[PDB]
């Protein structure tokens, strides 16, 4: 997505200091922060959290460093889908084949070599944290940290 | 029964032991029972004690349709209406039927409704008024909580099998074999493991069950469940109950399942009923529980019937020695990704909410 | 003191499996790429038997040639095995008649009539029969089969007998067989005046592994007329024809016990081979010196073995050394023999094969047997039920419709060498 | 490099007579289980010894590193066999170069040191038939009066372990029916120990769980010990491993140290042989064995990070201490042969 080159803009704009950090490099990080905090793309019936592609990849950090994580999300993205595990989600694009190989064929930061537009869209887009890893969901209706009560919510607001 | 003094007696029943409290006595016979005792529950009180896979569903529908025959030939002493003096006939039936196995889970539940029943029933009815009604609140019951929850777990519960699976069972849940034959007949692809263990091989009747369906089946004891797991995918299990913590209450090999489960990231499905839900709560598998003779294992080898002996025949007059058997182990919520009731999908930790929609919104 | 022999009948049931024992006899065609006569030797290894001797009638040198080659030829065998030669189609008794006759038998042995595959300890029931033997010197054999259910798959109509015990003793009281054109069973009544508790059992498996006493060859040569084991002389006793003698039966109630005579034995016994029935002897034990190794779902690689990533394996399925694999192909409750080669975007499915054996590029098989140095062209395809024989070969763009059994020569089955059916005929 | 490219068969049947013999009751489950396979194996290289013609010590070297490679090929399972012959080499070379430096006194022929070799190797056996008595001992600084333990599948090691408390000190244990396996002599541990005035108690191999709540320690026996510090034990044992670490229920191991061995553990499919299914699943429901799968696991793998402390014929050490032994045991070439 690489929105992270935009939220540190929004806040800087907003007289709030920033520090862009890699991907790779969130747990180095974790000895510093004090509270991570992210937003939410979706809500599970198990109190799962879909967002973006790599909030489980921190929120086992926190889990692990001992700092808290929470998640604010908006009542209408709960939802009533049930996966099983951080994987079992219905995405469209088939996502992480592999090549075949067939035996015919032919600074200590180097900038500018990754991976190409096609090589990419192979990899996933959306993330799951299973509700353990959340200490507290933010929402409308107030803060929900049972996530079996997210349940209790969710049938509420649907039928 | 001497008196309660023998129940004095339990209270002496207290003592080393992890085991003191747990009730050892029975009755597996017929000999010197009372006569306020209906037939068609003598038969079930026997078939009890000496059934086994008996589900914990078939005995709670045994037991009511059983029911239905002591009110239907009830007739009240004339002049003290129905209300006032069915409850202590029926509680002169239980007392007899938990002196062969102690109630289920799915039987004391219902228990406890049915006796609710009773109090509230309209005094200005007449008995042919009344008797009939409740038999079709029993039959709503029936209808209502067991079977077509029982039809709307399977479909959901087939709904997240995937094609390419490997499900994994152990010892004969008739609502797992019930979804799982449902998985067939709806083309999904896929392959079962079956897992079984000592003393009643519970577990050859469901591969019985599903090799008669015709489905990849595979067979293998407990003890090498850190072999096979590599093979499975997803793992299913049928609960005796489910506790208000969250946590899964079933035969004794069921919580080994969910751990190795676990630490082999597999996900753990509890296809449990609501009327299956109890408010008590359990930390250890100990405080609440029941057993079997031990003597059941004391025939080594593959089969039960069978009068194979072994080197514990004598057990009994060897002191410090004693054979054991727990039938049921409660399984902490944390391994049990969902729990599927007729409410749908839910995470266990949100069962003692659904008993309280059931005690809430109803009288 | 050290008085223990034994005795097998190679070449008695030598004519069901024809097609192929004209290229090598049935006690040297192999069942999970290893010859049948290993899994019946290590058997009576178990048994601790000291003194081995085989009945020959086809291939004798050749037989000789593998025995003398063998494992047992060398000082660690635990028994010294000698081959005896005779006329061909070997009419059992005319064996132990012969055999009487030549004054070998110390004291008690046992007698197998073929090939047979079991991990059975007789010690116990070894045991059973001395002890009973010394009381009563008129039991002369006591017979072992296993328990099993009456329609199980190695239960085949040969072995489908009834037998009546004394589950007291153990003593067979009465036997008959089950031709399907018998529908009663029929017992004279002067047995339950000398007997209590008889146990009717269909369940069993005669899996022909008799313990015999030294009476037996001599009580052979005497009444010269019997010539089936099972027909004529347990009949003759039971009937009181040869009187008062006496037999049992050892109800094995573990392990496993069975022998090879039908196709629909081999097939079977195979498939319970691979299915671990039998353990220790499996392939991934490698009694000489293979380079097996056990992989899930019961698949069966050995060393040195090339295989495709296209190509896949499925499970029950067993691969020998030195054999490569086509692409795209896929092989399926299948055994092939070792130095075997397959083509690409082939099917093979319960069938199989043996040493040497080659397959061209996008073929089906199924449910067939392929003789060793067998060759097979692309394009072709072969059903369920059939047979071939070695050197046969069949052209590119072919068939071969069901149980159509082929030969090397017209002795009296069809086929020849090169091109395919309805060609090379005579 | 097996014996075949350095010998005959025959000429190994002939000089070697007893190898050939081993490796036939080898293959063929004969000899079985690791102490019976270790006893045999010194006894048979002790012969081959007393009956061998060499000159130098490298090649002796080359052929006993040939027929470990040719016999570990028999059933390397049974790690016990290739222990005692790595421990051999060392037991060479050191002793070689121990007296390679008498030898080398002011001299600035070289062998016939059978005898020394035969009493170096008896003093293997005569270590072997003790590591029980030296093991026994070490109980009574952990095993205490009113203890409750947990233990599976008939380890003779584990059970003159409490035995010898049980002399003394009065407590409790369960025991759990290696099924399917372990089966009988599981319960006659139980009867032996109930006798010897401890309480016992035998469950099913399932109810490990439901136990494990108010259990103190759980004590187990292994098969083999492998280079991580792995254990290969027999069926059934990584559920009691399980169950002690969800109930933070310490894990103990009594073995003897022959059963070490620096083999790695790279993948298991090729350690955990596979016996009998009729052990489980009788031969009569022939519309079940026809129909599905069946399988019985003689071994079972639990790794190392669950054991909380090993009981050796030397003393108690952790895991991480295991590979100072191995050197001071046996010597990094002959990890593969």
């Amino acid at each position: 997505s690489g929105s992270g080159c935009l939220m540190t803009r929004t806040l800087k704009n907003a007289c709030i200091p920033t520090c862009m950090v890699l991907d790779s490099a969130v747990s180095f990080t974790m000895n510093r922060v004090d509270l991570v905090l992210v937003g939410a793309e979706g809500v599970v019936e198990n109190g799962g959290l879909i967002n973006q592609i790599g909030t489980f990849q921190l929120a086992v950090f926190a889990k692990h460093a001992h700092k808290p994580f929470y998640a604010v999300a908006e009542s209408h993205k709960f939802v009533r889908m049930f996966p099983l595990s951080q994987y079992d989600i219905p995405f469209s694009r088939p996502i992480l084949e592999f090549d075949d190989p067939s035996p015919e064929t032919v600074d200590a930061i180097h900038n500018e070599l990754i991976m190409n537009e096609e090589q990419i869209r192979n990899n996933p887009t959306l993330d799951v944290t299973p509700p353990e890893f959340v200490s507290g969901l933010i929402t409308d209706l107030g803060i929900i940290d049972s996530k079996s009560g997210v349940s209790e919510e969710l049938i509420k607001l649907y039928l | 029964t001497d008196a309660n003094l023998q129940e004095k007696k339990i209270f002496e029943e207290k003592q080393v032991s992890i085991f003191s409290h747990l009730d050892w006595r029975r009755r597996r016979t017929t000999e010197n029972i009372p006569k306020d005792i209906h037939p068609a529950v003598i038969r079930l009180g026997l078939k009890l004690a000496n059934y086994k896979i008996f589900g914990s569903n078939q005995r709670c529908i045994d037991l009511l349709k059983t029911f239905k025959i002591v009110i239907q030939d009830y007739q009240t002493p004339y002049g003290t209406t129905l209300s006032r003096h069915l409850t202590t006939h029926i509680n002169s039936q239980i007392a007899y039927l938990v002196s062969t196995r102690p109630l289920s889970i799915s039987m004391g539940n219902a228990i406890r409704f049915l006796k609710l029943e009773i109090s509230v029933l309209d005094i200005d009815l007449t008995d042919d008024e009344g008797k009939e009604l409740l038999l079709e609140k029993i039959d709503s019951y029936i209808r209502d909580r067991i079977i077509i929850a029982g039809q709307v777990i399977v479909q959901a519960a087939t709904e997240k099998i995937q094609d390419g699976d490997v499900i994994l069972t152990y010892l004969h849940s008739s609502t797992v074999n019930d979804v799982l034959i449902h998985a067939k007949n709806v083309g999904k692809k896929f392959r079962v493991v079956v897992v079984d263990s000592r003393p009643e091989f519970e577990g050859r009747v469901c591969l019985k069950l599903l090799t008669e369906h015709g489905i990849e089946c595979t067979y293998v004891m407990i003890s090498a469940l850190s072999y096979i797991m590599q093979e499975v995918t997803k793992i299913f299990l049928g609960g005796h109950a489910m506790l208000s913590n969250g946590a899964l209450y079933s035969r004794a090999g069921t919580s080994l399942i969910s751990l190795l489960g676990h630490e082999s990231n597999v996900p753990v499905i509890a296809c449990c009923e609501s009327y299956k839900f109890t408010e008590r709560i359990q930390l250890d598998s100990l405080v609440y529980n029941e057993l079997a003779p031990g003597d059941q294992l004391v025939n080594m080898g593959v089969d039960d019937f069978e009068e194979k002996p072994g080197v514990l025949a004598n057990w009994k007059s060897v002191k410090n020695l004693k054979l054991l058997s727990l039938k049921y182990d409660v399984t902490p919520p944390r391994l049990i990704t969902v729990c599927v009731c007729e409410m749908g999908l839910l995470p266990s930790t949100s069962v003692p909410a659904i008993i309280n929609e059931f005690k809430q919104v109803y009288a | 003191k050290h008085a223990l022999q034994a005795i097998v009948l190679s070449d008695s049931y030598n004519y069901r499996f024809r097609p192929l024992t004209l290229d090598k006899p049935r006690c040297l065609l192999p069942l999970a790429n290893t010859p049948l006569i290993e899994y019946t030797f290590e058997f009576l290894a178990l048994a601790g038997v000291q003194e081995v001797y085989v009945f020959c009638c086809a291939h004798a040198g050749q037989i000789r040639e593998y025995i003398e080659k063998s494992k047992w030829n060398l000082p660690s065998s635990p028994f010294s095995v000698n081959t005896i030669v005779s006329r061909e189609s070997l009419s059992v008794g005319d064996a132990l008649r012969e055999l009487d006759s030549k004054q070998l038998i110390t004291s008690d042995f046992i007698l197998v009539s073929g090939d047979v595959v079991s991990n059975v300890p007789l010690n116990e029931v070894l045991k059973e029969h001395r002890k009973r033997r010394e009381d009563d010197k008129n039991a002369i054999m006591t017979m072992v089969v296993r328990e099993a259910s009456p329609f199980h798959r190695t239960r085949a109509r040969t072995e489908s007998s009834v037998f009546v015990i004394d589950k007291k003793t153990s003593q067979c009281v009465h036997y008959q067989a089950n031709e399907r054109g018998k529908h009663y069973v029929s017992m004279d009544p002067e047995i339950f005046n000398e007997h209590e508790e008889l146990e009717v059992r269909n369940d069993l498996i005669d899996c022909q592994i008799d313990i015999c006493s030294n009476d037996v060859p001599a009580l052979f040569t005497e009444n010269f007329d019997y010539q089936d084991i099972r027909k004529d002389f347990v009949y003759g006793v039971l009937t009181s024809d040869l009187l008062g003698k006496k037999i049992h039966c050892h109800v094995a109630k573990e392990n496993y016990a069975a022998r090879v005579r039908s196709l629909q034995t081999y097939d079977a016994i195979s498939k319970d081979v691979l299915s671990r029935w039998v353990y220790p002897f499996v392939p991934d034990s490698n009694l000489l010196n293979q380079t097996f190794s056990y992989q899930r779902h019961q698949i069966y690689k050995e060393e040195d073995v090339v295989l495709a990533r296209s190509c896949i394996i499925k499970a029950r399925t067993l691969i020998g050394a030195y054999t490569k694999v086509g692409d795209a192909s896929v092989v399926a409750n299948t055994i092939i023999g070792r130095n075997c080669t397959i083509g690409s975007n082939c099917s093979i499915d319960s069938a199989f094969l043996w040493e040497d054996v080659v397959i061209g590029d996008n073929c089906r098989i199924g449910k067939a047997i392929l003789a060793n140095s067998v060759k097979i062209g692309n394009n072709c395809s072969i059903e369920d039920g059939a047979i071939v024989a070695a050197g046969v070969v069949i052209g590119d763009n072919t068939i071969i419709e069901k149980n159509k059994r082929l030969t090397t020569f017209e002795s009296h089955s069809q086929g020849t060498l090169n091109d395919p059916s309805l060609v090379g005929i005579g | 490099g097996p014996i075949s490219e350095f010998m005959s068969t025959i000429n190994v049947e002939h000089t070697y007579p007893a190898v050939s013999s081993l490796i036939a009751d080898l293959k063929s489950r004969k000899v079985q289980g690791p102490f019976a396979v270790a006893v045999e194996t010194a006894l048979v290289m002790r012969q081959v010894i007393s009956q061998t013609r060499w000159s130098t010590v490298d090649q002796l070297i080359d052929t006993v590193r040939a027929v470990g490679s040719t016999l570990v090929k028999a059933q390397p399972t049974e790690f016990s066999c290739g222990n005692i012959i790595r421990r051999i080499l060392r037991l060479i070379r050191e002793e070689y170069q121990e007296l390679l430096k008498t030898a080398d006194e002011n001299e600035k022929g070289g062998m016939d040191m059978r005898a020394v070799i035969i009493s170096g190797i008896q003093d293997v056996i005569d270590e072997l038939d003790k590591i029980n008595t030296d093991i026994e001992v070490q109980s009574m600084d952990h095993l205490h009066s009113n203890e409750i333990i947990l233990t599976q599948g008939c380890s003779k090691t584990v059970e003159a372990f409490l035995r010898f408390a049980a002399k003394k000190r009065k407590f409790s244990v369960i025991v759990a029916e290696g099924f399917p396996n372990n089966q009988k002599g599981s319960h006659a541990m139980a009867k032996r120990l109930a006798q010897a005035g401890i309480d016992t108690t035998v469950i099913s191999d399932a109810t490990i769980f439901a136990i494990m709540s108010r259990v103190n320690k759980v004590i187990l026996g292994t098969h083999a010990i492998l280079g991580n510090g792995g254990l290969v034990t027999y069926s059934g044992a990584q559920l009691v491993a399980q169950a002690a670490r969800h109930h933070a229920t310490p894990v103990v191991v009594c073995s003897g140290i022959y059963k070490l061995s620096p083999v790695y553990p790279y993948d298991l499919e090729s350690i955990i042989q596979l016996s009998s299914p009729d052990k489980i699943m009788s031969f009569n429901e022939g519309d079940l064995i026809s129909r599905a799968e069946i399988l019985n696991p003689y071994y079972d793998y639990i790794p190392p990070d669950l054991v909380d402390l090993f009981i050796t014929n030397l003393g108690g050490y952790p895991p991480s201490y295991l590979y100072r032994i191995m050197n001071d045991t046996y010597d990094a070439s002959d990890t593969i042969l």
